[PDB]
């Protein structure tokens, strides 16, 4: 693989998939560059690997490591499982406040996932006020193309504007933010 | 007998904290409470904020009511209602439009602003927070007098400005000169801008040589002016572009007038 | 073309038809204008057929940037049509607020439809009161032939004048020199 | 109660603030709200403008009411509604024509021009605003000379100036030495004007190389007049044109001195 | 065209009437003169060629903007035409009291149309009593061969007469005045 | 500390200079540096775009 297409296959959700339509032939390839070269696709990619137990066996502990790794180097991709991890309680113990900030962070990168994951935790109470205006700002200025996503992001949106007074609201939608 | 948080005669005092012709800024300190602050800012339209910041911050959303009462000193007087807002959980509580004016305003009779509302910090108790009229007059004047001296216009007017150079000489217009100094004026007091683009033009009455020569000349000036006014080398960014690109027809004196042009861009990013 | 038939032809709003006319043969000279040496009427021109398909595919993303690439430049007639399409709402989201501050530039370079819409908007109370003092000097300073143009100019200055105090029309009608 | 801004005898106090052959400036500050300005120009009308500029701009445009109240201390006098004036959206209240004479005449019988109208910035409730008769006498006594010793000709009426000369000599005629005399006050009493255009030009009764000399002589002349009243040498443009471009039918008599003539264009920064 | 010829006509208003009778073939020889000698006579012609589109195109602000030029240099023709532009707002906006300084100086000039016109104005209050006492002495000192101009003048007088006191009236009729 | 002890920045497209919220993160972490003297360690790991030359880049 190379790394901008197995970059946009993280973003996707088909790493997995596409490793297994492989018949897992890489699968080598993969320890190689991740254990040695700490290529963050191929270490998101391997501790998925190692963490569900596809092909290779399950290792919980080393794949949240290579995730966690994947993470260290900044993949936003591995921020938001690892939020998502923390918030659902999947293969950790459930902490949504401990969720918060990997969630934040990757959001703060420009994952969408985690931009709405982390609205609708915030309208769950399991943060503060103090984050609102960030979450709304960047699901403001935020393009999606299904309209299901749309139609959420958009209550998502109206309801953190139900909490907010009209100059944070004003100061929101009149700053600089991209991704 | 519940918590009512208003300074006492002895206490009450109003400040100017910001007065420059961007902004002014007048400051109640309601003691063990925190600061009322009035906020206006330079704008083309009318603007007043007022915020009620308090130290322990609010707990809960909650119906505030904001009424005019009577000090005690002024025996037989009734309450006035002003009107109901919203303080939300963690912000400082907000009121604006023509409300903040008639906080003002009721502060200028004598009275006393009340808000009142439940407090998350206080068991869920009903308390009132009171802005004290004691010393505020002089205050009111001086806060008065900077928003008569506030400039007129924002940084959104002074964005992107088209001048125009004068026939003979490398002096710009009348109107082109009057423009400038206002872009000068808000620089002067502002010196956020992250970014001038400087875009010289010529008419076609001088040769391709001699027209590139020029508009880079009036573009350096003008970059050393924007240096002189305060900002970094590294925001200006001049260009000349001469004869070349031109946005009327030269076959008229007008066009040619039209032709004389330097494009001053100015962006700023808030984030 | 040159430049000056190019632009006169836009200053009369006939471009698009001239091009038609010409059985869409101009259609690569002005792209390559426009993209390569960025020739500001070019660049308008560019940018209205990609906005309209005229000779061209249609693409209003990149129709708009080259209209704002013309109209950064300096030229009348791109500043207006940015102007007119935030308050139509053409094209884009209708913002009258917006459109002000283009309009005010093309009204300054001597265009007579942003002066004419500019007053429009003003007495639609789409600005302060403070843009009315430019807005009426310009109305009161244009020439025309057109004798609806006529009197529609007049109509809007009489309007702009019935919310100025009458010393702000008499500075409005000041000059520098006799003429 | 209600908001009633005015100046109370201690506080009441008229200045004449610009007292030129130009302009005329009386200024009342009515305290905790702002100025009463009554300016007079030079100009060939009768003119008066009456600004009550506020500190905290016009909220909304209001009907004004113009009342003229008698003071506290003259009982058993009634008020006298003067006008129905429009305040408007951010700008200051303007009287004009035969009403800020009017106010200025409520004054010197000394009673109050009251204002009343309801003030956006204080919940749409009605307000009062009045000007004190007190030490305005001397004031307006100042304001009247001043008015008096205004220019009859404003900067339209002089801007563009045309003057003949004589039919021997190099000096103008008479007339316009008379219009030459009046650009020079208006130069002199005025610093923004910028710019003086001279083109003199002859009949044709001369040489071609003598009226370029003749011309050349005679707007030398004026730059030097010119550079005497002040102005620097970098703001005066002379030019001779000779006996080209005629403006009148060369051979008739009349015609040549018509020719025979200068042409002075003003121009200034406002 | 001889320039005297070209001011005659101009005086006569017969100098269109006269380009269309040589139909239109000194077109190229007015403008080589008007724009690039600045003849003052070529200039009105130009700019009244321009201004109301006979032969040559119509366009407005430059005819207006060479008109200006004439006067400029002073041609008596050129300030009335302009005086009863702004007077009668006939391609510029309608402005009497703009209108009044131009018909002054022409009138002062000798120009007798700008006589009569500026005299109606002072008739209906559009500018002030200093004015009556010069305009009636031009209308004094004023000889025409049109008995109903001769009419007119009279009435003229007649109604400045009524306006000045008998200081100010003999002042008026005792001073030296020509053309 | 759970909200500022991961933090990723970025530069401009032309410059060494951190961008405009780049700088003000850096601001608020040096902040909270300068007041908790429980911070032992810090760990910077800077790159770049594939624009420049490797040399370049690793520069």
């Amino acid at each position: 693989y190379t790394e901008a297409e197995l970059i946009k296959l993280i973003e996707q959700n088909k790493h997995l998939q596409r490793v297994r339509a492989d018949n897992c032939q890489l699968v080598e390839d993969i320890v190689a560059r991740a254990t040695r070269i700490n290529l963050p696709a191929y270490e998101f990619l391997y501790g998925d690997m190692l963490a569900w137990g596809v092909c290779v066996e399950q290792d919980v502990e080393l794949g949240l490591y290579y995730i966690e790794n994947a993470a260290h180097q900044g993949l936003p991709a591995a921020l938001e499982q690892i939020g998502r991890y923390y918030s659902r309680g999947t293969l950790v113990q459930q902490d949504k406040e401990r969720a918060i900030p990997y969630l934040r962070e990757a959001a703060s990168m420009g994952n969408l996932n985690a931009r709405i994951h982390l609205a609708e935790l915030l309208l769950r109470d399991y943060g503060s006020p103090l984050d609102y205006e960030d979450a709304y700002r960047w699901l403001y200025n935020s393009v999606t193309a299904d309209k299901r996503q749309h139609k959420r992001i958009t209550v998502l949106r109206n309801g953190l504007e139900q909490r907010m007074p009209q100059n944070v609201i004003a100061r929101a939608k009149r700053r600089d933010t991209f991704w | 007998m519940g918590k009512r948080y208003v300074a006492t005669p002895q206490q009450s005092q109003w400040e100017m904290v910001v007065n420059t012709p961007l902004e002014c800024q007048l400051v109640h300190p309601i003691p063990s409470f925190g600061d009322a602050v009035f906020s206006s800012r330079a704008n083309k339209k009318i603007n007043l904020d007022f915020e009620l910041k308090m130290r322990r911050p609010m707990g809960e959303t909650r119906n505030v009511s904001l009424i005019s009462m009577p000090p005690p000193w002024r025996p037989g007087e009734h309450a006035d209602r002003i009107t109901n807002l919203k303080f939300f959980k963690q912000f400082d509580g907000y009121v604006g439009g023509q409300t903040a004016w008639g906080i003002l305003s009721e502060l200028e009779k004598g009275r006393y602003p009340t808000f009142s509302y439940q407090d998350w910090q206080s068991r869920d108790q009903r308390i009132e927070v009171a802005l004290s009229s004691v010393l505020f007059q002089n205050k009111y004047n001086a806060f008065s007098d900077c928003i008569s001296n506030l400039l007129k216009y924002s940084f959104e007017d002074i964005a992107f400005t088209i001048l125009h150079y004068e026939r003979q000489g490398d002096q710009l217009t009348k109107a082109s000169k009057k423009r400038l100094s206002q872009i000068a004026d808000y620089i002067r007091h502002n010196q956020d801008i992250d970014l001038v683009l400087v875009a010289t033009y010529t008419d076609s009455t001088d040769g391709k040589s001699a027209s590139q020569s020029l508009s880079e000349r009036r573009a350096e000036s003008l970059r050393d002016y924007f240096q002189s006014l305060g900002l970094p080398e590294d925001r200006i960014q001049v260009q000349g572009y001469g004869k070349r690109r031109p946005i009327a027809d030269n076959g008229s004196p007008i066009g040619k007038d039209k032709n004389r042009r330097v494009v001053i861009s100015l962006g700023r990013t808030q984030v």
